């Protein structure tokens, strides 16, 4: 009957799920791929614009990792 | 004497320990490389100041640090603002990294064994000019040869200034002082008066009369009126004695030491309370340092704080000092009166009030011997009082002391609980108040009372993790004193999350001390916490006198009440205050868990009301997340599961986030939410599944925890199981189950990923195929129109520069993949059974012996085996020994990059009889797969698709032997159809049950009868023809009623009859949810019907057009929109160019309302760009449409203010996602050529 959770651990999962969602990104070229690009541009555009927020916040998530690691050397 | 170079060092030796709690120490030295890079750039300089200044240098010193300012003090180290640096003045040395195991003196004494206590004689503290003068200048009798003149004595100054070499011997000679040679002492021969301890800039003509008012030499020259001018300066306004030794002896005897009920192991504890002096008549807060505060003592004074905050302790130092030889302030008085007694106050009183401290030995003591003697001398009088108001009637303190100073003008420090100030402040001088407790004195304390057992080491690491959740935890050292019990388990604790353990102790502390009658206590705790109830309600901490009625405590104000709440000095009289945000947050849980005590029933309805204000899942994981732990902490068996019911009830099903953020400004009390929430939200934004998947963990985390208060058996079991159903999670939950025990858990799915690498391929560059579009030229208008734009590089770096931050955290981790006990506490039982293990992989970077030999056993006890892969094309044969158990993977295999060739000889040799296969890219081989493919295969649907590559027919001129259970298939015509392809596909389908077809580009060519004549009962239909037939399409294609979806595009060809033939049969056969409309032939005329009767569809989503707008199409939508029948539709789009015209979007936006059934609408692909008024009409878009996640419009190019029109009227409906107004623009010139015109 002892509570167990770790915040220093919490971030790891958060790191994990980011790279998992660079994966869900999907795109399909074509022999035409121009008319496709028409559609696909947005598709990528959204995906990209979507992703940037993910990977951006991914850092924002890990942004707090680095100092605590370093600052302990100073403690 | 300065020095140079000699890069210093910090200990590598023991630091291998910390590498456990942190990641890797080997990267520490790299940080310390900055130090020599920094130090050299600093002035190595030389002597500056004697220590007593240095405390001021630490005014801005960051409080959170390990070492104590007063540790640096005796080191005399100056505090420089650059980084944290502190500076040896006698030595040269300068330090950054602090050590818990090591006092500063060491580091100074170790590293530069030269000038400091080796008595090169730099500096002095506790400085007086009495022990410089009063006693000393006595012996200075004959201390020199005869001097009547200042020149011959000036000569003596030859020796004086190694300390200084700053203040001129002249000016002192100009004041006529003599250097005797002992230390730096200088003396005025006439008055015989001396001084020392010279701050640069000290005038004697300043100093002299202050310390020697009656000096004749002075008074014979400088005249008079000058003095009261000069007299203005910093320091304070300036058995008869045998009774004092008693006073001395009293404190000299042991009374105060061993005040902590633990033990007095260190009886004198030097860690000191940070005092602030606030000004009465204007706001200035004037931070101070204690030794300074000493000399600041003039007459009456404040000494303000709350409770257990150091009230008595601080004064107590004075005496135990005042007796002993120490810092100046003491050395002036021959009397100190310490009485903390409120008990005396009712009394008419006596000198015997003091006899409390006397312990008898009195009786000549009399108003005679006191009162007029107390005014005999004015100044050596001193009192120390714990008391307030002045209400107690005493000729002594009341009728005399605080009332009339200018009869007395004597000094007092008054311990005052904060709530007692605002009655007697007007008599009271400028403030002496306590900011809070410096986090270091704690760490100072925690040093002493412990053997430093790497309990404190384990502390800060938390208080690095938590920040606001940490650095504000300590306010009263009493909280430390609560910890100071320090047996609690064996100690403070060896246990993680030291927040509760603090609080958890602190309560049951106050029990003990105050448990004589604890009935009022709990009652107070109970009735006040109803305020803490409002913690969940909102953050409003004002707590006026009124809402206290809901708490009911009010002015009843038992001394107990203070231990929670306080007041605040007013700008305007009605006001109030409370202790601290975190302590409050924990009060709530306790008060909360008073409710949900099942033996209380009528009232627990309250909590039942509260806990239902948690309604979002994101309130659970962030907002009150840290709070709920306080609840689980206090651990009342009956409550917890009843709570758990609510929480596990929360997800419902298929409602992702009812409200992504209901967040208040309560969040500020914890920062991480802002990060997490977005991270959460963002995560949700890419993958609706994984969001709910992720969120499911922390709930289950939270869930299981409350169960592990006491009893998971009865009330816990049923709730969880419901939650578990149909879910998909990640293997971290396994070890995360303590719950691993009860059952091999079912009714769910599980995911796993391995990705270590950065991306490698050309798949993005197809913008190169957008180059022929003259992308150089188009950009023209909008002084802003830049702001609309990005370039690949510009974005490329943005992304990569951020991965670089990961890259740091990548290396220092000596860390790879899951399963500590995660597989083992998983596999601790033998008969584990796992239904589905989902595996996404990217690169071989995790290919390794043990790491996979770990994953070797993962596959065991997991009944189905799935895969999706990108980066690695070769990871298969890396697996084989892991799967040489032939564990029957089956399920499906997703692939992007290459098949490794002789790899799938494995997938051959596997022979699990897979259900399905997914390969959408690169190339494939039969000697990869399609050789003898069917034999053990034939189960469920496949995808094999390539870009331009031929030989998709040669895929299976082996398949006709096979007799398939597939019934579901996906593949294209990789040419303008070759009868082979048909001949390939033909025989198949009549012999199979024909479900869910997918074809990328069917070249319709000839005899799609031989394709679609057999077509029956499909849902999936993906064909998009470049060349048509329009026999099947018009005839048999819409002869099969039940269909959810259609994927169709690629140039509907112009027989408007055929369009009708479609349109009619489209309208005639309508079962559909959704579709892809074929791309127009000029359809536009009749595409009204492709709207008009689309009201008939029983279900709606995914409305799709690449064509057909400019005509009435809009109200044709809007009619069908305003009138019902497109209700519950999920989507809208158009990709057009021609059919794009501004003119009607407003008309399209004329009335778009009354469909809050929708998600996204996209208007896009302008080579030209589209910027006009109808951005006006946007002000009504999101507002009246209610529910939308998001939009995509790439035409907008909007005025930023009109984008302020966007961004401002965006969020009125929601907190969450938005329209995407900018693409990643292929890198191009962005010309202003029209701007040439203005
Ligand atoms: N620098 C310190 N080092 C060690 N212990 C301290 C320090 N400062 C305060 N404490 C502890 O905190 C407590 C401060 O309470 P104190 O007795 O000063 O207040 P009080 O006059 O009794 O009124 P109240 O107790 O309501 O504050 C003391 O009991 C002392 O043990």
């Amino acid at each position: 009957a002892a509570a167990r959770l770790s915040s220093g651990l919490r971030i790891n999962s958060a790191k994990d799920d980011a790279a998992g969602q660079a994966i869900a990104n999907s795109g399909s070229g074509s022999g035409s791929r121009i008319e496709d690009s028409d559609y696909a541009t947005e598709v990528s555009n959204m995906s990209r614009a979507q992703i940037l927020q993910q990977a951006g916040t991914s850092v924002l998530a890990q942004a707090n990792q680095v100092p605590q690691n370093v600052l302990s050397l100073l403690r | 004497d300065r020095i140079s170079e000699i890069d210093y060092e910090f200990l590598p030796e023991l630091s291998a320990l910390l590498g456990v709690d942190a990641f890797q120490v080997a990267k520490s030295q790299e940080e310390e490389e900055h130090k020599e890079r920094m130090k050299m750039k600093k002035g190595f300089n030389s002597q500056m100041r004697s220590e007593a200044k240095r405390l001021k240098t630490f005014e801005t010193y960051d409080t959170f640090r390990s070492w104590t300012p007063q540790e640096m003090a005796a080191a005399g180290f100056y505090h420089t603002g650059v980084r944290l640096g502190v500076q040896c003045f006698c030595c040269s040395l300068i330090l950054f990294g602090n050590s818990l195991r090591k006092l500063p003196i060491e580091r100074h004494k170790k590293l530069r064994p030269e000038c400091e206590f080796l008595q090169g004689k730099d500096v002095g503290n506790i400085g007086k000019y009495d022990i410089r003068v009063k006693r000393p200048e006595k012996m200075l009798r004959g201390g020199k040869a005869r001097y009547h003149e200042e020149e011959a004595r000036l000569e003596s100054f030859e020796d004086w200034p190694f300390y200084a070499h700053g203040t001129s011997p002249r000016v002192l000679s100009a004041a006529g002082f003599v250097f005797t040679g002992k230390r730096d002492t200088v003396q005025c021969f006439s008055c015989g008066g001396s001084l020392g301890n010279w701050e640069e800039g000290d005038d004697p003509w300043k100093e002299h009369a202050k310390w020697f008012p009656k000096c004749e030499f002075l008074q014979s020259k400088k005249s008079s009126e000058e003095i009261a001018q000069y007299i203005q300066s910093y320091e304070g306004f300036v058995s008869e004695q045998l009774r004092d030794n008693y006073t001395k002896a009293t404190f000299r005897h042991m009374n105060l030491p061993e005040v902590c009920s633990s033990l007095g192991t260190d009886h004198l504890l030097s860690c000191d309370v940070s005092i602030i002096s606030k000004h009465i008549s204007q706001p200035v807060q004037e931070a101070l340092t204690i030794p300074e505060v000493f000399s600041n003592l003039n007459s009456v004074m404040c000494v303000e704080g709350e409770t257990g905050s150091g009230k008595t302790t601080f004064l107590k130092r004075i005496a135990f000092l005042w007796a002993s030889g120490c810092c100046p302030l003491l050395y002036r008085f021959q009397l100190v009166f310490y009485l903390s007694l409120s008990s005396i106050t009712p009394d008419q009183g006596l000198a015997n009030i003091i006899c409390a401290q006397l312990l008898g030995a009195g009786g000549c003591i009399s108003e005679v011997c006191l009162s007029s003697s107390i005014q005999q001398l004015q100044h050596q009088v001193l009192f120390l009082l714990d008391d307030y108001s002045g209400l107690a009637s005493l000729p002594q303190a009341l009728h005399t002391l605080i009332t009339k100073n200018y009869l007395s003008r004597t000094c007092l420090l008054i311990a005052v609980h904060t709530n007692r100030v605002r009655d007697i402040r007007l008599y009271l001088g400028t403030s002496l108040e306590i900011q809070e407790f410096p986090f270091y004195n704690t760490v100072s304390v925690l040093r002493k009372f412990f053997s430093h057992d790497i309990i404190c080491v384990e502390k800060l690491i938390i208080y690095f993790i938590d920040n606001k959740d940490l650095q504000g935890v300590y306010k009263t050292p009493l909280f430390v004193a609560a910890v100071c019990t320090d047996w609690i388990q064996n100690a403070s604790a060896q246990d993680k999350f030291q927040d509760v353990t603090l609080f958890q102790s602190y309560m049951q502390y106050l029990s003990l001390k105050y448990k004589a009658t604890a009935e009022p206590l709990q009652a107070t705790v109970s009735s006040c916490g109803q305020l803490a109830l409002t913690g969940l309600f909102s953050s409003c901490f004002e707590f006026n006198s009124d809402d206290l009625a809901e708490a009911g405590v009010d002015e009843d104000e038992k001394l107990t009440t203070l231990l929670m709440s306080k007041f605040t000095a007013q700008r305007l009289r009605p006001v109030y205050r409370f202790l601290g945000p975190l302590f409050q947050e924990f009060l709530a849980a306790v008060r909360l868990t008073e409710l949900l005590s099942s033996d209380r029933q009528e009232d627990q309805d309250l909590g039942l009301y509260y806990l239902r204000q948690i309604d979002s899942p994101l309130k659970a994981i962030n907002s009150f997340n840290i709070f709920l732990y306080y609840v689980s902490s206090h651990s009342s068996s009956k409550a917890a599961p009843t709570v758990v019911s609510h929480l596990l009830q929360l997800v419902d099903e298929k409602e992702s986030l009812e409200n992504m953020s209901e967040n208040e400004d309560y969040m500020k009390l914890h920062p991480q939410t802002f990060l997490w929430f977005q991270f959460v939200r963002g995560l949700w934004l890419v993958s609706p599944e994984s969001s709910s998947s992720f969120v499911s963990e922390h709930l289950l985390r939270l869930a299981l925890i409350f169960a592990y208060e006491s009893n998971t058996v009865a009330e816990c079991s049923p709730f969880i199981l419901q939650f578990l159903r149909g879910k998909t999670l990640a293997l971290r939950v396994l070890n995360l189950q303590y719950f691993r025990d009860h059952p091999e858990s079912l009714l769910l799915l599980r995911s796993l990923k391995v990705s270590i690498n950065g991306n490698k391929m050309s798949s993005y560059v197809d913008y190169s195929f957008k180059t022929y579009f003259e992308n150089l030229q188009p950009p023209a208008i909008d002084e802003e129109y830049t702001s609309a734009f990005e370039h690949i590089s510009e974005w490329r770096r943005n992304f990569a520069q951020d991965e670089e931050i990961i890259k740091n955290y990548e290396n220092i981790r000596p860390r790879a993949l899951p399963d500590i006990s995660e597989g083992y506490w998983k596999l601790s039982p033998k008969p584990c059974k796992i239904p589905k293990l989902e595996v996404q992989v990217n690169n071989t970077d995790a290919a390794d012996q043990a790491l996979l030999q770990v994953l070797m056993e993962v596959f065991s006890a997991s009944q189905s085996i799935e895969f999706r892969l990108f980066n690695s094309s070769g990871f298969l044969e890396s697996i084989c020994p892991a799967l040489e158990l032939s564990k029957a993977s089956v399920t499906k295999c997703s692939m992007s990059r290459l098949e490794l060739s002789r790899a799938e000889q494995e997938l051959l040799l596997t022979l699990p009889a897979l259900q399905s296969l997914e390969v959408s890219e690169t190339n494939q081989l039969p000697e990869q797969l399609f050789h003898n493919l069917h034999k053990f295969l034939g189960l469920k649907e496949l995808c094999v698709r390539l870009d331009g590559k031929p030989n998709v027919l040669s895929v299976l001129p082996r398949e006709f032997p096979n007799l398939l259970h597939m019934e579901k298939l996906s593949i294209q015509t990789s040419t303008e159809s070759d009868l082979s392809k048909l001949v390939k596909f033909i025989q198949n389908f009549p012999n199979l049950h024909v479900f869910h077809l997918k074809c990328d580009f069917l070249s319709n060519c000839e005899s799609l009868m031989a394709v679609l004549a057999s077509c029956k009962k499909l849902r999936e239909i993906e064909f998009s023809g470049r060349c048509f037939e329009a026999m099947t399409f018009v005839n048999i294609l819409p002869n099969f009623v039940s269909l959810k979806i259609l994927n169709l595009k690629d140039q509907q060809f112009p027989d408007k009859e055929t369009s009708e033939k479609f349109a009619q049969a489209l309208g005639s056969l309508r079962n559909l949810e959704e579709l892809l409309v074929p791309t127009g032939d000029g359809i536009h005329q009749v595409a009204k019907l492709i709207v008009r009767q689309c009201l008939q569809l029983p279900c709606l989503r995914v409305l799709t057009f690449h064509d057909i707008l400019d005509d009435d199409s809009v109200i044709e939508i809007a009619r069908a929109a305003t009138s019902g029948g497109f209700q519950k539709l999920e989507n809208l789009d158009i990709s057009m160019n021609h059919k794009i015209t501004e003119e009607g979007y407003r008309n399209f936006f004329q009335a778009l309302d009354n469909l809050p059934n929708l998600q996204e609408l996209n208007i896009c692909r302008n080579i030209p760009g589209r910027i006009q008024v109808q951005a006006t009409t946007v002000k009504a878009l999101g507002q009246c449409v209610s529910r939308l996640p998001s939009l995509i419009r790439l035409h907008m190019l909007s005025w930023l203010l009109d984008e302020e029109d966007m961004k401002v009227i965006n969020d009125v409906k929601e907190r969450h996602p938005q329209s995407k107004r900018l693409i990643i623009f292929w890198k191009l010139i962005v010309p202003f050529s029209p701007v040439i015109l203005e």
